[PDB]
């Protein structure tokens, strides 16, 4: 509402924004459930005890309980109220000592075990560092949990089978370089044309082989039926103009000693490239 | 005797094969996570008379009726008893932090040990309630540095999963 | 993980993935003093291995503590241990006190041995030590014949061998092991062919038939049949399993006959329509549509692709594909 | 399940084709009406335990006799009461069903299908169960066409229990 | 068989259950989607004889020992029994698009594809080479626009990119 | 038995090809995001026991007739078992969560569980809601949502680990089915 | 595959355990140790038909015999199977490095090899000749860095020790 520095922080209302362990009490509307609770159950003049559980608590909460504290404000209102006790008054950390029992301020009754400084109220454990602050006027005690104290009595009608279960969707990893080019082989093949052989990928350089003889993607073009009866003569033009250029001036890479030659014979389909090709430039003709 | 180095030369004589590239990788880990642990048991060597008293006046605590007359704290040498036998778990949790795995524990503290408690009449629920005690005092940035609590945290559940 | 193709194996995919990782082999003749968890390691192993993946209990397990501490200093494992551990009443009480004879005797070859009875003459010469000698020479004879000593070093545990070619059996026992041992999350208190109970190979290991292997957790893995006889002469009936033979005009007719295996057949989902017929929902006579669910199908191949989607859209579960 | 989805799929399944525009405009239809049917589902879930005990209560005033005659098939006994908060139960939430589902299928597998058989066999009236379904058409309190898809799912029910 | 919308009432009825509010208002965006849905499920119904005779014709140029005598596709019966395949699992991953879930596309199709080619020898490894060219030339497909309006798809073909590698691991 | 690592490598090994550029980036983020995988398996394993014995007791507190003389818990030799078929599931769980694929959990459990549980006579229905069970746990640990445990982290998001062990948990249910 | 999780799953599943803070140990290394494998798996995996193809000549500048009547590299055919086979080793050593351990070579390159190279008569000190030119190739800053040429050589050596 206001801002909580003005008055100090000497006021009730405004104390626990200042000691900044339960910020979710007024950051959610629960603040106003815990005045009229006090309202509900008179407890203005006889000393009690709270456990607020801390920031971190509210964090912790899990995502099938904290939707059933959002479609049932009776779930709210006795959580709230689970966490109020009126057994042994405005107590401190010594006085929970032992094993034994506790009574809230609505639900039943409650089991604690406290071992020293460890000290657990049943699904929390009070955190020690910050837990033995006293009101004196409105007096009670007020520890810091570090779980809501949920008793198992409210909580049988939540479960994960509900719609809790997490899932992360997955999507595919596709390039639009890729996929570009298998658009192509969706159409049939009086109207995709040459393109109704895009969806062969590259082979590995030994798919080539002659034990296995892998098509190219350049069979299938015209470009390998380019055999014409004619021919440039060559002689006709002036001396200086036909160029020629070997690929490289070496015995052993023209040739190793094994067979498998890049340039010579009938091994150069053995490249790890030159499988597939680019005849998506052109129309689907 | 679990480790590191013990399962990776056990599993490489269970096939007969030398140390391969997978096995000193895992000892790679062993190197990295040594300075975490090895300065938790530092801090537990050092600190060992008051962890146990700590955690020895945490079981009594909950279970006071253990001072009756016919049970197992009933006059002070049975107390005396179980100051020492909690400060022996406190001494194979120190060794199992320098060894790097389960080893120690796997030995000497938990093999045969619900055999001996359950003929020597001590409720198993008690040594428990000790180990989770300095398990929940155990704060990371206070007591240790950040990684030494994750180490020391799991060796303390690694022992309470093996009483209970 | 299913199938033969994607990653270049069948065998580990078939069942088989546990028991082709594990040696348990007992590097030393004594336990050390002063340390247990090696060899806890090596009777956990053992025990997992001569009972068949059964549930001891901590009250039956301390019923065996004595062989348990011969066998840490003054004992072998392959001998003398599993030889102690088969003479216990916790091995006798589900392996051989259950059963009959035949029953119990190739539960003791899957045991002691990892492996099947290859055919009639492997059931007699080991119901012969027991009808002279008694049970404590019947446990004998799986020991102290020529094969254990041949297979298996005496300070490793037994493993399944069964499936292999260097344990030199017949191919019809390479099917039959795969009826005993289904995966690594199965006794054979937890086998639908013997429950603790039965005799699991009692026709077919006789007569060394072979049977069609289904892969533990396929789709129509809850297959089974039961046994009949056919004939007048031994006062069978008809119509319970389809051969396996496929003899005259229709074997050929048709092109190649195949042996097809149903499992599911239920009374919701005959029609094509997607939903289950509301009304009376049993004719007179009171009977189900399929009066046995696991069904089996004698098909040709031609016949082969109707009869593929008249199981399917019927809410069957094809098993398992033969050529016969 | 009958769902206006499946049936598309088995109506081309069973001719052994691909979904033409005859299935993809059935499932259309199931998509526009499916924000009717979300609301209606949404709002007779979130009042059931006040249909349920409405129900039960509206079956004891028509027919006060099944409050009082002995025997295992009536509701004299907290057993027998017990056992018919139940019963209008799973008819309430077989509608609930057919509402997110988009037809009749949730409930010819689960509720329909034997029905008759389980009645007479059990010797329960189909006539305390029509009264239990009358209560929760006139006490929905839906409106216009959410009412309108409510209400032709419980009239469904009626029609199989005479 | 069973859709999307009934396999949480069937997940739901075993717990005896109501739905809960959470499980309508993510019921909601199911049908929210809806006609982005139903355009990949027209995409790729209406290229379906391109789809399946264009990468068969390229897997016939990767893997040319099918079609030469002693292979697997050699034959006029042998080849019509290939493309008739390839159209059946085209089929039922439409039929398993327009549902929202992998039950019809099993149950009357898979279950039982790897025991019948293992019967006839036909090579699975290259049955999952024709599934995974159906595959790309059908998410390519599903996400060009080509008179669908402008908007985000891709939670929608990262499912049918998975009901392509569902048909491939069944019989791989 | 493939890792995460060689689960990429099986997948290539089918088409000749290396792995390297497109699919080596979703392995670097494996390494990148590999703190939080082992933070959150010693969040399972460190309360691997009071786990599978609330999922028994949950179990058998909504359907009580397992109990009775006919119920398949009834004895204490039945009740044994029990809680044992429950700690090798949730052990099998978390070496798939450890791994990062599920193929440790399909080839060494779940092939074969199905006629396991059908031999033996189970109920595929009770089975599953102790599984069922055991993924809230599970699930509550990971991100730290416990009611009664509060285990200490670093700060951030592991939803996309929470999403993955619950996967492992549905194909339980799945294969019994 | 033999890596470093299938090695402490198989540990501690023959055990009968859950893993233990040892088990998550080893896993760390596999974390401080990928910086320097996945190099080496990358540069390999850009560059591989250059690197093949040279290592494929340099079995036959050692061995020209090869070439003769009746040998391994007659005809064209024999010298494509013979590129492919290296090919094929060379993609399981990326295989090795992406998955951290010696499983793709063990599974899928070594296992079965001795029987096939005596049966069909190929010479197993020429499927050698071509891995140990390819691992004194490697110049150690040039084409990878220091601690990626230790795992690309490491793997190369496994090979021409599992050959020989
Ligand atoms: C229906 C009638 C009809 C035609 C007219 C030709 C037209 C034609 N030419 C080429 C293809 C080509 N056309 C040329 C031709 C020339 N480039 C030059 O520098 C010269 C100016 C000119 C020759 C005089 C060349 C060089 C290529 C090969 C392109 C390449 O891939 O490099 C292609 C691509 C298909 C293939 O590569 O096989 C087509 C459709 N084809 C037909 O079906
Ligand atoms: C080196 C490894 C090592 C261990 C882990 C312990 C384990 C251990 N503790 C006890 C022994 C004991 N443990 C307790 C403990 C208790 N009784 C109580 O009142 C409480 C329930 C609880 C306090 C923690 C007692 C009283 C004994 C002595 C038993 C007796 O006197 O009868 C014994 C029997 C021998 C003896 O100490 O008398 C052993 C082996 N001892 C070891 O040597
Ligand atoms: C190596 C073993 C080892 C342990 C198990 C713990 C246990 C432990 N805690 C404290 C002592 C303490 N521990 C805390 C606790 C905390 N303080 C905070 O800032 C956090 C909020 C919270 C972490 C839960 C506090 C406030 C004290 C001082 C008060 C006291 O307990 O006496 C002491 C007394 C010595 C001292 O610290 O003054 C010991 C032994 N510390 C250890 O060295
Ligand atoms: C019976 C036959 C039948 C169909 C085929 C569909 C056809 C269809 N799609 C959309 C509507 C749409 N369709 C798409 C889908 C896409 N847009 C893209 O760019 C992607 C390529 C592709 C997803 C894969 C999107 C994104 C919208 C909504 C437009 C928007 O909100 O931006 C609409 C209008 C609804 C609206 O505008 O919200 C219609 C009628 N519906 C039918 O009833
Ligand atoms: C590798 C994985 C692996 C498993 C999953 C288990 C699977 C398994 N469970 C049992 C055996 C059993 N499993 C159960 C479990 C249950 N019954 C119920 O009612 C509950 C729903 C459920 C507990 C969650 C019971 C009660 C038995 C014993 C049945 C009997 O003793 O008759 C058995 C037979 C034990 C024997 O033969 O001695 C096997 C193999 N074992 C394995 O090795
Ligand atoms: C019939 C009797 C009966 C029971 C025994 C409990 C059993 C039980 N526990 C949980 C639910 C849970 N159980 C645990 C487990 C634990 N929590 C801790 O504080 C410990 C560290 C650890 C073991 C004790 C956790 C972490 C959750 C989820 C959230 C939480 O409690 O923090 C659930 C919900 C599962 C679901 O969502 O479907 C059930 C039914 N409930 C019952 O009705
Ligand atoms: C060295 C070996 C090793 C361990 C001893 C444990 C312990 C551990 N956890 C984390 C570190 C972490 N652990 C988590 C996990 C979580 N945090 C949450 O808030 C959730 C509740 C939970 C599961 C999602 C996150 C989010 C980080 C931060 C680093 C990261 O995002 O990768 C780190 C890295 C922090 C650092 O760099 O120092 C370590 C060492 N894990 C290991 O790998
Ligand atoms: C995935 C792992 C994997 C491998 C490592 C290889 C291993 C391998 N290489 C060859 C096969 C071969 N290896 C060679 C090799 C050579 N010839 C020479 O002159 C030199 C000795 C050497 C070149 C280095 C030849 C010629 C064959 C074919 C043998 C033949 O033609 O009969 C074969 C026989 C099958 C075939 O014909 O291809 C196999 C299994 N294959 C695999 O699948
Ligand atoms: C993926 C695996 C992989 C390898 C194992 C290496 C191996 C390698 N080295 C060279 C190529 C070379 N390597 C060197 C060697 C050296 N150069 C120096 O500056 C150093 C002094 C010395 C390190 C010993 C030289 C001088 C060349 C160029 C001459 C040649 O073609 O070999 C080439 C030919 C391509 C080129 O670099 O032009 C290859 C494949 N590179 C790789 O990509
Ligand atoms: C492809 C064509 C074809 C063949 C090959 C065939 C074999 C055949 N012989 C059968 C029975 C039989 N076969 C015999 C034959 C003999 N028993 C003897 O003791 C003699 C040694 C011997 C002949 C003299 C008898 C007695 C039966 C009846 C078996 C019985 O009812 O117990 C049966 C069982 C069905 C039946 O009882 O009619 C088949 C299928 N049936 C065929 O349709
Ligand atoms: C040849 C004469 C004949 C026999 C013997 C026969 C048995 C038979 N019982 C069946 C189902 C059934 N049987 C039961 C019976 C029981 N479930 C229980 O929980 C109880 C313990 C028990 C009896 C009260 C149930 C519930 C089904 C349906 C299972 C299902 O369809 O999912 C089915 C499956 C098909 C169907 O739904 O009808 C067959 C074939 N059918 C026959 O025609
Ligand atoms: C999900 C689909 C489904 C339906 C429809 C269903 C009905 C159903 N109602 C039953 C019993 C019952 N139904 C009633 C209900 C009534 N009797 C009265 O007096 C009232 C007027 C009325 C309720 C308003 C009673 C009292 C029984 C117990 C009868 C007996 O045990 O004999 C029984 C007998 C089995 C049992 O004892 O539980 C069935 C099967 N069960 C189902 O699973
Ligand atoms: C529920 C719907 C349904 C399915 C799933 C089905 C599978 C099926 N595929 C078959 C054959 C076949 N399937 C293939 C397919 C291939 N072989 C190759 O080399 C390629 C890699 C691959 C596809 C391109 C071939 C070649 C045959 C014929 C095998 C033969 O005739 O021997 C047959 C044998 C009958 C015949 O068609 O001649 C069946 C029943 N049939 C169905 O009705």
């Amino acid at each position: 509402a206001a801002k909580p520095y003005e008055s100090g922080y000497i006021a009730e209302d405004d104390f626990w924004r200042g000691r900044g362990i339960a910020a979710w009490v007024y950051a959610t509307g629960a603040n106003k459930v815990i005045a009229q609770i006090v309202k509900d159950f008179n407890l203005t003049d006889k000393k009690f005890m709270v456990f607020i559980p801390n920031d971190g608590a509210f964090a912790r909460l899990s995502p099938q309980l904290r939707k059933a504290m959002m479609e049932d404000s009776r779930l709210v209102y006795d959580m709230l109220a689970g966490h109020i006790f009126t057994s042994k008054g405005s107590a401190m950390l010594k006085d929970l000592q032992g094993a034994g029992y506790l009574q809230p301020a609505y639900g039943e009754a409650i089991g604690y075990v406290g071992t020293g400084r460890v000290i657990k109220i049943g699904n929390a454990q009070v955190i020690p560092e910050s837990s033995d602050i006293l009101r004196k006027n409105l007096g009670f005690s007020a520890h810091t949990l570090d779980t809501f104290i949920v008793p198992k009595a409210l909580t049988k009608k939540v479960s994960i089978e509900a719609g809790f279960s997490p899932v992360t969707p997955a999507k595919y990893v596709s390039t639009t370089k890729a996929d570009l080019r298998y658009v192509g082989a969706t159409k049939p093949a009086a109207v995709g044309g040459r393109r109704a052989m895009n969806l062969m990928k590259q082979q590995p350089f030994w798919m080539y082989g002659p034990p296995y003889n892998a098509v190219t993607q350049d069979e299938y073009e015209p470009i390998s039926a380019a055999a014409p009866k004619a021919f440039v003569d060559y002689q006709i033009f002036a001396p200086g103009t036909v160029k020629v250029s070997p690929d490289s001036v070496n015995a052993n890479e023209l040739n190793p000693v094994s067979g498998m030659s890049k340039y010579i014979g009938k091994t150069q389909k053995l490249v790890g490239d030159q499988g597939i090709s680019d005849r998506s430039d052109k129309l689907p003709m | 005797m679990k480790s590191v180095i013990t399962t990776v030369v056990s599993a490489a004589d269970a096939a007969g094969r030398f140390p391969s590239n997978s096995d000193l990788e895992s000892i790679q880990g062993n190197i990295q996570r040594s300075a975490a642990r090895l300065e938790a048991a530092e801090k537990l060597a050092g600190n060992h008379e008051a962890v146990v008293k700590e955690a020895g006046d945490a079981c009594f605590a909950k279970y006071a009726y253990l001072k009756n007359p016919g049970e197992a704290g009933e006059n002070q040498e049975k107390i005396n008893k179980c100051y020492r036998d909690v400060d022996h778990y406190m001494r194979l949790v120190n060794y199992c932090l320098v060894v790097g795995g389960t080893g120690p524990l796997d030995e000497w503290g938990i093999a045969g040990a619900r055999e001996v408690y359950r003929t020597l009449n001590l409720p198993t629920s008690a040594y428990v309630a000790s180990i989770a005690y300095t398990r929940d005092r155990l704060c990371v940035p206070r007591d240790m540095s950040a990684q030494a609590g994750v180490e020391f945290s799991a060796y303390l559940d690694y022992l309470i999963n093996a009483l209970s | 993980r299913l199938g033969t193709v994607s990653g270049n194996s069948s065998l580990d995919k078939l069942g088989l993935d546990k028991f082709l990782s594990e040696s348990n082999r007992a590097y030393t003749p004594r336990a050390q003093p002063g340390f247990s968890s090696e060899y806890e390691q090596i009777i956990s192993a053992t025990y997992k291995q001569l009972f068949g993946n059964a549930y001891i209990m901590d009250s039956e397990r301390a019923e065996m503590a004595k062989q348990e501490s011969m066998f840490r200093d003054g004992q072998l494992t392959l001998k003398d241990f599993c030889r102690a551990l088969a003479k216990t009443e916790q091995y006798k009480k589900r392996f051989f006190d259950s059963r009959p004879l035949y029953g119990a005797i190739e539960l003791n070859f899957k045991n002691i041995l990892g492996r099947t009875p290859d055919g009639l003459e492997h059931y007699r010469a080991k119901s012969a030590v027991y009808d002279t000698k008694g049970y404590e020479a019947f446990v004998d004879a799986f020991f102290d014949d020529g094969e254990y000593d041949e297979v298996y070093d005496d300070y490793t545990v037994p493993f399944y061998r069964g499936y292999k070619t260097e344990a030199n059996l017949s191919m019809a026992a390479f099917t039959h092991f795969f009826r005993m041992v289904r995966g690594s999350s199965t006794s054979d208190k937890a086998n639908p062919n013997s429950m603790q109970k039965d005799i699991p190979l009692n026709y077919y290991g006789i007569t060394k038939t072979p049977l069609a292997v289904i892969a533990p957790g396929a789709a129509g893995t809850a297959y089974t049949e039961s046994f009949a006889g056919t004939g007048s002469w031994q006062s069978g009936r008809a119509g319970l399993n389809a051969a396996r033979v496929a003899l005259g005009v229709p074997a050929t007719a048709n092109g190649k006959s195949f042996r097809v295996e149903v499992t599911g057949y239920t009374q919701p989902g005959f029609g094509i329509t997607a939903g289950t017929a509301v009304g009376k929902l049993y004719k007179a006579n009171k009977l189900s549509r399929y009066p046995r669910s696991n069904k089996s199908y004698v098909v040709g191949f031609d016949e082969l692709t109707p009869l593929y989607q008249r199981i399917t859209k019927n809410g069957g579960t094809i098993a398992s594909i033969t050529p016969l | 399940m009958k769902t206006p989805i499946t049936e598309a799929i088995a109506t081309a399944d069973n001719q052994g084709r691909f979904l033409s525009n005859t299935e993809l405009q059935a499932v259309n239809g199931r998509y526009q009406r499916a924000t009717a049917s979300l609301t209606a589902a949404k709002a007779l879930t979130g009042s059931a335990q006040r249909l349920i005990t409405g129900a039960a209560q509206a079956v004891y005033n028509k027919f006060p006799y099944t409050t009082q005659m002995p025997g295992p098939a009536y509701a004299s006994s907290a057993i027998g009461k017990a056992k018919c908060a139940r019963d209008i139960g799973y008819y309430l939430r077989m509608v609930t069903y057919c509402l997110v589902v988009g037809g009749t299928g949730p409930m010819d597998e689960y509720l329909v299908a034997g029905l008759e058989e389980i009645n007479r066999s059990f010797d329960l009236s189909p006539s305390w169960y029509i009264e239990a379904l009358q209560y929760i058409k006139n006490s929905h309190g839906l409106s216009g066409q959410v009412a309108n898809e409510a209400n032709a799912y419980i009239d469904y029910a009626i029609n199989t229990l005479s | 068989m069973l859709d999307a919308f009934a396999k949480v009432v069937a997940q739901a009825d075993a717990r005896g259950e109501f739905l809960s509010n959470t499980q309508i208002d993510a019921l909601s965006k199911m049908v929210k989607e809806g006609n982005q849905r139903l355009d990949i499920v027209n995409k790729v119904t209406s290229n379906a004889s391109a789809i399946v005779t264009n990468s068969a014709r390229a897997l016939f140029a990767e893997q040319p020992q099918l079609i030469q005598p002693g292979g697997n596709a050699y034959t006029s019966r042998r080849m019509a029994a290939c493309l008739r395949d390839m159209e059946i699992v085209l089929r039922y991953v439409s039929y398993a698009m327009i549902a929202g879930d992998s039950s019809v596309l099993d149950d009357r199709c898979l279950n039982g594809l790897r025991e019948t080619y293992q019967a006839l020898g036909t090579p699975g490894s290259s049955v999952a080479v024709a599934i995974q060219k159906m595959k790309d030339a059908s998410v390519a497909l599903a996400n060009d626009t080509t008179g669908t309006p402008i908007g985000d798809c891709s939670s929608l073909v990262a499912e049918l990119a998975g009901y392509f590698d569902r048909a491939a691991v069944s019989v791989v | 038995m493939l890792d995460a690592f060689s689960r990429v490598v099986v997948n290539s090994d089918a088409k000749a090809a290396y792995v390297g550029g497109s699919d080596l980036q979703a392995l670097k983020s494996f390494i990148a995001d590999g703190n939080k995988r082992l933070d959150a398996v010693n969040s399972i394993v460190s309360n691997a026991s009071c786990m599978v014995s609330d999922a028994v007791s949950g179990m058998i507190c909504e359907n009580p007739g397992l109990i009775s003389p006919g119920g398949n818990c009834y004895t204490n030799r039945r009740m044994a078992a029990c809680l044992r078929d429950g700690e090798i599931i949730l052990r099998y769980v978390s070496y798939a969560l450890l791994a990062g694929d599920a193929s440790v959990l399909e080839d060494r459990c779940l092939n074969g569980l199905k006629e396991t549980y059908i031999a033996l006579g189970v109920p595929t229905n009770s089975s599953i809601r102790a599984v069922s069970i055991m993924k809230a746990q599970a699930v509550a640990f990971i991100t730290n949502t416990a009611t009664e445990r509060k285990m200490s982290f670093a700060a951030g998001d592991c939803t996309s680990l929470a999403s993955e062990v619950a996967s492992y948990f549905d194909r339980v249910g799945a294969a019994i089915s």
